């Protein structure tokens, strides 16, 4: 966000539906839930510029 | 019976350019409402079975017949017709051709290039192999919308709402 | 891509063109504008299912409900049109060139 | 005394457009209150 | 007096006159102190006293 | 706390100051008609406010000290002057017309903004709605230019359209030869130059635009000179109107808020009658708009803004 | 010939000229929703088209 | 309308603003651009003329069509990564129909025709806040995915933008539409330098702002929307149009005023990045906006053009009503050269 | 890119009817591009009138893209000077002439053999010493 | 540039790493010249009320004056944290990678030939 105000005040208003690995109901599995985990956990850190 | 959802894209495409050719705005509408009911079908072929219902219920038993309604009081003396103008005709036909040539030539070669690359392999292949269980998995995440998403109904809600006051402003005419 | 979304795409090209492109009446264009909303809801939802994003199930239905806000704002505008000129054609739309 | 704008000099600036041509010859200055008349009723 | 009509700024708003004396006093007042704090506080961070 | 949004908001509210007799009422007729102990009467005794007609020096009289200002700096016209030569090269003839229409404008705007304001009703002696009948008959004996008249329906058209008709036209009926003895009975020597073309073509300006235009949006209420002096009677006329035709019964508090809002506004009421509209007769050159301005300014409580004129006796400048 | 005429012509004047045409080119419009917006597909086609953008 | 319904509208618009500026997800960022409209329509139309309507239908006819543009770059976004986190696009069609969706919402060159005429069609306080608030979502969310945009196509829009602003700008004697055109000339600047540094943007942006804010204010302060209407404000209150005057100087980017100060800055910031030919090309191009300024500088304040007879009644009456923050924002868009290092604490 | 990339590859003084035939074929599209901006933007009173304004644009563009090429090409290989912005400056100047022809007016032939002489000249010197119109970010 | 930097908390105008540099002095230049902007503020303010633009509203003008100056305190703090940041990072990133920092070999202008142009 420009403005991160979810993450200054600690709130979740969307950052819930911004992967299909978050939190799904009934544990619902995203067709892609290990490749997203393992991309994400690859770049997680690091920059978008050594993430590409 | 093998491909049932291609027939249904040609026809939501062929609707696509009926109505955007813009004939009489009845006409129009009629394309728009034939082309929302097949693409009702194409997503209830893929298990969307809620998302085509609320289709059906919302857009064209709602939005359109509101379309409709208001296209039959804000009309030409004659309401045209389509066959009035040479244009609405050379804009179906053009468009029509277009669709028959790509998709002939999707289905005979499988790697088109026009913008984004295409393979008509099929409309089946795609689909994952899995048991959803006792749920719909449709219907759980967008009845999540009252425990996951609190955020959007509150944005939505009250967009409705300043939709409704934004109307009776801007339509008392004064 | 498999080939309904090559044909989804297609038909959202051709709403925009025929958006893009006017002609006398206003709600044409309205109309090309609620085909592009349509087709859009149907990439959303075509790709929402097949990769289960459960969550992003809800998604079609906030697109909807918003373009149909938009789509009576828009009916509203060109109730206001008529009732100035009797007709909706966009060629009365023309007194702000000076 | 020092020279003033006068009429003529303002007039300049009180048409339709800066440069007038032929292609803007029927335009005309908008209403003073941005209300243009009602049509035929 | 001299006007007919009675003037709007005929005689001071006392409130506003009172509300704006007390808030630049305070705001001086803070900004004093802020910075005598601010000072102290560099001061031990970087061990200078 | 000047009547505003945040006013209207908490309970500033117009309809429940609003009765049956609060109403603006026009008394109307030619030059020495007695439209004054009409008007005057009908005020008095329908306990209403009076409006004496706006004349050159209005505008001084609801600002600064309420005296009249020199007519160089406020004005700058004659009546006396038109009455002695109507068609002299100065322009006179329009500036004056010109002048007193905004004074006229000034002067509807003040009595609506009592109305809506307070709620009593006001009568007026002429309005911005009969001040055309001066600009035809002078335009008929050849007074104004054809330029001169487009551009007073140019600024009658961008300024009255803002607000509401009277609820009631009186208008006093006197032929042109009884006016004309009444006009030599008074003395006025200027008064006694004013031919009878000219009270004919007022006269008719009167009879066949003002009167039946009204007719559609006022109820209108004439008497000749006889039945004019009996007050009793032409109040109990104007008890007797429906007065349900016109835009003032489709008025709710949310258009009274509006035309408060305008009507409380003096230079957005008197906006458009300094269109840039470049006539000779009213048309003023840069040197002496500077210099006139520049003695306007040195007027005493005229310089900075009321209250803060200390050379005027004015206090606590410093704390203002 | 040069200080009041050609020395004029050249930089100032034919400058001035340019901007009073160009000026004239961009700002008379029709007015019409129908040609902006046509105006507006062929910015996208082009866009998406010789000038390599989305490639 | 009531105070209180034009109050919720404004809020309404505020509120779509900032959902676009303070949202990580596509969905909420195009919920704001959707609620801002819905809420700007109708204090376009607040005055209720044929001409508020055309100008009511005009926006709303390109912002729908930008916003439609925009919900496809998002869809076929996510076709390709899934992503709804507003971060780099991970598709080029995409990002290029996401720029030109912003473009239109931000009405650059090739979509500035809605500029002029809409803001030629509404009142000054709806123009000051069309070209003032409405640039905040569409800018914000070009600096949120500026790494991905495609400079060729952004600079060739704000070049565009700067030529179109210039000379369309030439040719206007009515006060909206200068300030349209100046408002895309201003826009262009700011586009220029975003593939390169934001914070130039948001620089440009603020000071931008500043002076379009001091300007809308003293033309509603003059009640002049004419360039001949304001030629007669020096003879009803001269300090007006002095200030006016130093604040169109000030939009000149004339040193040393805080006009000058983003051009300066973003100058800098491109020959940093080997641009130069651009840069020139954008300042020259500048003196066509501050040319006619200086026709309206010449005609208000420079010298005395002439007055008529009624305004003698004008010179005897105040305003009832007072314009917030304007000698803050006059001196703001003035006098802050000095102080331009504090740009950091924009990073 | 490929419609400057084949005008771009071939050298300089070299193969005139090659870069004559790029140049052209440079000139007609953008032609075409001025073309369909006139017609969107003011549009004719009927197809054929819309037609002819095309045709006429394109024409025009085309043979000053034709005309830029011959003469800066030509005037490259017959002083065997590949590497001198002076020859694109007259192939610049031949196709402001050629505009003012198109346009039958001198004073249009003339400022434009003037400006655009000197803008070739410039785009010369930019492709020998590598200056960027639209420069990548790097800092 | 700074967006993305790690440990930058959101929303937060002087981070608390910013307290171990010397706040601004109170006679600053900079800040000095906040209170004079304040003050023209006012004045300016006096001039379009149609006030007496020096003597007028001295409560008015005053906080115009000290306000300007409560915001220019806190301006030239994080202005000065930023440019710190700044010169922070970059002796890091020059420490961190000496390949692309070499040691320039130092030479006298006794051992290095320039080239002479004559000037005739
Ligand atoms: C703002 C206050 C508006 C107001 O008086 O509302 C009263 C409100 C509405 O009254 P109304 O009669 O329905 O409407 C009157 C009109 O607003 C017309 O009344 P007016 O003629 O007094 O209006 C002057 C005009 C001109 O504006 C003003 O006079 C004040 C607003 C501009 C300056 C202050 C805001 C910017 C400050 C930061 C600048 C950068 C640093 O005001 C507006 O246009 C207000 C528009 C809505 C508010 C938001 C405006 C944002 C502009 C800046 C955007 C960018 C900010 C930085 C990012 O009534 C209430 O009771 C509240
Ligand atoms: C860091 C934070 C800095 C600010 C701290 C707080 C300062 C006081 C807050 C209140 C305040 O100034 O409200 C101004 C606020 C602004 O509206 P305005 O139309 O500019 O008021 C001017 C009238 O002459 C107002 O005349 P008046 O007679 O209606 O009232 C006199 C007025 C005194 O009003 C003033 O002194 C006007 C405001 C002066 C400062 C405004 C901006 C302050 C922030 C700095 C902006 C410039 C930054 C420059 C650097 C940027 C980056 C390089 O004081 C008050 O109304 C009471 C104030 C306490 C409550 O006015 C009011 O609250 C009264 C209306
Ligand atoms: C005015 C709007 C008021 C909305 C209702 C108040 C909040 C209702 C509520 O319990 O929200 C819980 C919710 C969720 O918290 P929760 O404690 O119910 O946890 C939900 C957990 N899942 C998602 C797994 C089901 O609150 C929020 O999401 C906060 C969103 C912002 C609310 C801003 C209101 C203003
Ligand atoms: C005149 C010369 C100077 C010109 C510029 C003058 C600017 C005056 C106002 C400065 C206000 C503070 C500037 C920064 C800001 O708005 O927020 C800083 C910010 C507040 O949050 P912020 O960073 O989201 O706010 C700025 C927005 N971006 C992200 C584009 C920089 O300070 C932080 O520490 C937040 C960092 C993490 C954000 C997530
Ligand atoms: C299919 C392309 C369009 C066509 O053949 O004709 C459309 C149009 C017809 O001409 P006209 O009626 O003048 O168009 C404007 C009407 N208001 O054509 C035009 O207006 C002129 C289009 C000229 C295109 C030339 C292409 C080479
Ligand atoms: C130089 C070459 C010789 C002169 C130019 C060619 C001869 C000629 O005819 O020139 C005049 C020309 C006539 O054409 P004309 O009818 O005006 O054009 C419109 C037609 N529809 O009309 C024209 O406008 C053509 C002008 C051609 C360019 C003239 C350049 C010379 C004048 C400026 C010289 C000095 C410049 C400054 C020098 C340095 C500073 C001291
Ligand atoms: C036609 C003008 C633009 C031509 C163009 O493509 O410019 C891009 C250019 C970089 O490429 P270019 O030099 O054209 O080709 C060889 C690269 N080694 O970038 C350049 O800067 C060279 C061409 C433009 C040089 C300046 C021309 C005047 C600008 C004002
Ligand atoms: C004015 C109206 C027309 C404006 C638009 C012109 C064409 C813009 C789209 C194509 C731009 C482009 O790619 O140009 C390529 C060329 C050299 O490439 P460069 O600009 O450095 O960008 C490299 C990015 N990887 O750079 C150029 O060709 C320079 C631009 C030439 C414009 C003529
Ligand atoms: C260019 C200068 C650049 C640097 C300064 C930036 C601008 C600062 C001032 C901005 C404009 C404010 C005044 C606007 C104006 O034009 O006012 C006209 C007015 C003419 O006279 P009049 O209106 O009759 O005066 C009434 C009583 N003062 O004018 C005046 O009355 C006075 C106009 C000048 C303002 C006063 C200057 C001297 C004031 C005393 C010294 C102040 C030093 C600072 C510290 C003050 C501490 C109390
Ligand atoms: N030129 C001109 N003179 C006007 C206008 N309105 C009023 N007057 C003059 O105002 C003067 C005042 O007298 P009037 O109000 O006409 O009449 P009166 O003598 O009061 O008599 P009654 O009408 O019976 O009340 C007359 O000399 C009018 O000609 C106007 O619009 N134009
Ligand atoms: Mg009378």
């Amino acid at each position: 966000p420009f403005f991160d105000v979810q993450k200054r005040l600690g709130l979740d208003l969307d950052r819930w539906m911004t992967i299909q690995s978050a939190e799904q109901p009934h544990k619902i599995p995203g067709r892609c839930h290990a490749f997203e985990k393992e991309w994400i956990e690859c770049a997680h850190g690091i920059g978008g510029i050594r993430a590409e | 019976t093998m491909y049932i959802a291609f027939i249904l894209s040609t026809i939501f495409v062929i609707g696509f350019v009926g109505f955007s050719s813009k004939p009489s705005p009845i006409y129009g509408g009629l394309g728009l409402i034939v082309s929302g009911g097949v693409g009702c079908g194409i997503v209830l072929n893929f298990g969307g079975s809620f998302l085509g219902l609320m289709v059906f219920l919302i857009y064209l038993g709602g939005m359109l017949v509101v379309f409709g309604y208001t296209t039959a009081m804000a009309t030409e003396m004659y309401p045209e017709v389509w066959v009035s103008n040479k244009t609405v005709f050379g804009a179906f036909v053009s468009g029509l051709m277009m669709e028959f040539c790509m998709v002939y030539y999707a289905l005979k070669e499988e790697e088109v290039e026009i913008i984004f690359k295409f393979n008509g392999l099929g409309d089946w292949v795609i689909y994952d192999t899995g048991d959803s269980g006792f749920f719909s998995e449709e219907a759980m995440g967008i009845a999540a919308l009252y425990s996951y998403g609190t955020w959007l109904v509150i944005v939505t809600g009250w967009s409705l709402l300043i939709g409704v006051v934004v109307i009776m402003e801007i339509t008392r005419g004064n | 891509m498999p080939l309904v979304y090559m044909n989804i795409i297609m038909a959202f090209a051709i709403a925009l063109a025929g958006l893009l492109m006017y002609r006398s009446h206003l709600m044409s264009s309205l109309l090309c504008l609620e085909g592009m909303m349509l087709s859009l809801f149907i990439m959303s939802t075509l790709i929402i299912l097949n990769t289960h994003f459960t969550l992003a199930n809800m998604m079609p239905i906030i697109l909807l409900v918003f373009a149909a806000c938009e789509a009576a704002l828009g009916l509203s505008l060109l109730v206001m049109v008529s009732n100035t000129y009797g007709t909706d054609y966009v060629q009365n739309l023309n007194l702000l060139q000076c | 005394r020092q020279w003033q704008p006068d009429v003529e000099w303002a007039e300049q600036f009180g048409g339709a457009v800066m440069y007038p041509t032929k292609e803007t010859a029927h335009w005309k200055p908008p209403p003073w209150n941005d209300v243009d008349p009602p049509k035929d009723t | 007096k001299f006007y007919i009509r009675e003037p709007p700024h005929g005689s001071p708003d006392w409130l506003k006159v009172g509300l704006t004396l007390g808030t630049s006093v305070f705001l001086w007042i803070y900004l004093i102190k802020q910075h005598k704090e601010d000072v102290l506080e560099y001061k031990r961070r970087n061990g200078l006293e | 706390l000047q009547y505003g949004p945040l006013a209207f908001v908490l309970g500033e509210r117009t309809t429940r100051k609003l009765t049956e007799t609060s109403k603006v009422i026009t008394v109307d007729g030619n030059i020495c008609s007695g439209k004054g102990r009409l008007a005057r009467e009908i005020a008095e005794k329908l306990g209403l406010r009076h409006f004496p007609e706006a004349g050159i020096h209005y505008a001084d009289s609801t600002t600064g000290d309420g005296k009249p200002l020199d007519v160089q700096l406020s004005g700058n016209c004659s009546l006396e002057k038109f009455y002695d030569d109507p068609k002299s090269n100065d322009g006179n003839s329009y500036r004056l017309q010109s002048w007193l229409y905004a004074s006229r404008l000034l002067q509807y705007a003040d009595a609506l903004e009592h109305l809506l304001s307070t709620g009593q009703g006001v009568v007026l002696e002429r309005s911005i709605y009969s001040d055309f009948v001066f600009l035809e008959a002078m335009y008929r004996q050849g007074f104004i230019r054809k330029q001169c008249v487009e551009h007073y329906n140019e600024v009658k058209k961008v300024t009255a359209c803002e607000y509401l008709p009277p609820h009631v036209v009186v208008y006093v009926d006197v032929p042109v030869p009884e006016i004309q003895s009444r006009i030599q009975k008074k003395g006025n020597p200027h008064e006694m130059k004013i031919t009878a073309a000219y009270l004919q073509d007022i006269e008719n300006a009167y009879k066949k635009t003002f009167l039946p235009e009204m007719s559609e949006k006022c109820e209108v209420l004439q008497y000749s000179a006889r039945e004019a002096e009996d007050a009793e009677k032409v109040v109990e006329d104007i008890e007797y109107l429906k007065c349900d035709k016109g835009p003032w019964p489709d008025q709710d508090d949310r258009t009274f808020h509006r035309l408060r809002m305008l009507v409380q506004n003096k230079l957005e009421v008197l906006n458009y009658t300094t269109i840039p509209v470049y006539l000779p007769e009213i048309t003023i050159g840069a040197h002496q708009s500077d210099r006139v301005f520049q003695k306007f300014t040195e007027l005493p409580g005229r310089k900075y803004s009321p209250g803060y004129n200390e050379d005027v006796g004015d206090k606590w400048i410093w704390l203002k | 010939l040069l200080d009041l005429i050609w020395l004029e012509t050249i930089l100032p004047k034919t400058t001035s000229f340019i901007q009073m045409k160009m000026s004239i080119m961009v700002s008379n419009q029709k007015g019409l929703i129908k040609l902006y917006f046509l105006s507006f597909l062929i910015t996208i086609m082009i866009s998406m088209t010789l000038f390599n953008y989305h490639e | 309308m009531n105070p209180i319904i034009y109050t919720t509208l404004i809020m309404t618009v505020m509120s779509g603003t900032m959902l676009v500026m303070i949202s990580s997800h596509w969905l909420l960022i195009w919920i704001g651009f959707e609620m801002n409209l819905l809420a700007m329509i109708p204090v376009l139309m607040k005055n209720f003329n044929p001409r508020a309507t055309e100008a009511a239908t005009k926006y709303f006819l390109t912002q729908a069509t930008a916003s439609m543009m925009l919900m496809m770059a998002i869809i076929i976004n996510l076709l390709y990564s899934g992503q709804w986190t507003i971060t780099k696009m991970f598709n080029p069609v995409a990002m290029t129909m996401m720029t030109m969706a912003l473009a239109m919402k931000l009405g650059l060159s090739p979509f500035h025709f809605w500029v002029p005429e809409v803001t030629q069609g509404i009142s000054l306080q709806a123009g000051l806040l069309l070209l003032t608030w409405q640039k905040l979502a569409p800018l914000s969310v070009l600096c949120q995915i500026s790494q991905s945009i495609n400079p060729n196509l952004m600079l060739t829009m704000a070049m565009l933008s700067i030529l179109i602003g210039g000379w369309g700008g030439l040719n206007q004697t009515q006060l909206r539409k200068i300030m349209a055109y100046s408002s895309i000339a201003h826009m262009g600047w700011m586009t220029a330098v975003l593939p390169y540094n934001t914070t130039m943007t948001i620089l440009n942006l603020l000071i931008y702002i500043t002076m379009t804010l001091a300007m809308f204010m003293l033309l509603i302060h003059s009640s002049a929307t004419t360039t001949l209407s304001l030629s007669h404000t020096w003879n009803k209150m001269p300090v007006i149009t002095s200030l006016m005057m130093v604040t169109l100087l000030s939009m000149g980017g004339l040193p040393p005023l805080s006009g000058f100060m983003p051009k300066w800055m973003i100058i800098q910031e491109m020959t940093k990045n080997e641009s130069i030919i651009m840069p020139t090309l954008m300042a020259m191009t500048a003196l066509l906006n501050l040319y006619f300024y200086m026709r309206l500088a010449y005609s208000s304040s420079l010298t005395m053009f002439p007055s008529t007879n009624n305004m003698k009644m004008k010179w005897q009456f105040e305003h009832t009503k007072q314009m917030k923050l304007l000698p803050t924002m006059i001196v703001l868009s003035t006098l802050v050269l000095p102080m331009t290092p504090a740009l950091s604490s924009l990073n | 890119k490929t419609l400057l990339h084949k005008y771009s590859d071939i050298p300089e003084g070299t193969e005139c009817h090659r870069k004559a035939y790029a140049s052209t074929s440079i000139g007609g599209a953008t032609g075409l591009i001025v073309s369909a901006y006139s017609i969107a933007l003011k549009p004719p009173a009927s197809f054929l009138e819309g037609v002819a304004r095309t045709g006429r644009y394109t024409f025009t563009s085309a043979a000053i893209g034709a005309i830029f090429g011959l003469t800066s090409c030509i005037s490259a290989q017959v002083r065997e000077k590949p590497d001198d912005p002076l020859n694109y400056f007259i192939g610049g100047c031949a196709g402001g002439l050629t505009l003012g022809a198109r346009t039958r007016s001198y004073g249009i032939g003339a400022a434009a053999c003037a400006y655009m002489g000197l803008t070739a000249a410039l785009v010369k010197m930019g492709q020998l010493e590598g200056w960027q119109v639209f420069a990548e970010p790097k800092v | 540039m700074m967006s993305g930097r790690p440990g930058r908390v959101p929303l937060q105008f002087l981070p608390n790493e910013a307290r171990s540099l010397p706040p601004p002095k109170l006679t600053d230049p900079r800040l000095v010249y906040m209170g004079f902007l304040g003050y023209c503020s006012g004045l300016i303010d006096n001039a379009i009320r149609r006030r007496p633009v020096v003597s007028a509203g001295l409560h008015r003008q005053l906080l115009y004056v000290t306000s300007f100056v409560f915001f220019g305190y806190y301006l030239l703090k994080r202005q000065d944290y930023m440019y710190a940041l700044r010169d922070h990072d970059m002796f890091a990133y020059v420490k961190s990678h000496p390949e692309d920092f070499p040691e320039k070999d130092k030479k006298t202008y006794g051992e290095i030939l320039e080239e002479f142009h004559p000037v005739r």
